[PDB]
């Protein structure tokens, strides 16, 4: 649903520069909140955890 | 030491919040603990926010 979606590359031939939306990705991460679960209500907090 | 309180990035800038933040800052050095493309993230938007 973002724009400017960038990959991750063939880190492993040749190529040494980093994935720079990393912490972009980590902050989708951060802010999916979820309610549905056969485990519960999941939802990441400020660390990262249930 | 005439220590303003501390500025703490979570995550990458939403320009909304960090925007604030920056504009919270009004002191002489700055101390900026961070990666080098993070740094120059904040250099540019250091620059464009005067
Ligand atoms: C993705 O690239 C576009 C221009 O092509 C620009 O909006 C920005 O630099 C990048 N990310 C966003 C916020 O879309
Ligand atoms: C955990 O407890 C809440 C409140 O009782 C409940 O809504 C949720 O379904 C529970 N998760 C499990 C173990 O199913």
């Amino acid at each position: 649903e973002k724009e400017n979606i960038t990959d991750p590359p063939r880190g492993c031939v040749g190529n040494t520069n980093i994935w720079k939306t990393g912490p972009l990705f980590k902050r989708v991460l951060m802010s999916s909140k979820y309610a549905d679960g056969v485990t519960g209500r999941v939802e990441f907090n400020e660390d990262g955890d249930r | 030491w005439d220590m303003q309180n501390v500025i703490t990035l979570d995550t990458s800038f939403e320009d909304a919040k960090t925007q604030v933040q920056l504009k919270k800052i009004h002191s002489s050095v700055i101390l900026l603990y961070c990666s080098k493309d993070e740094a120059v993230l904040i250099l540019s938007e250091a620059r464009s926010l005067g």
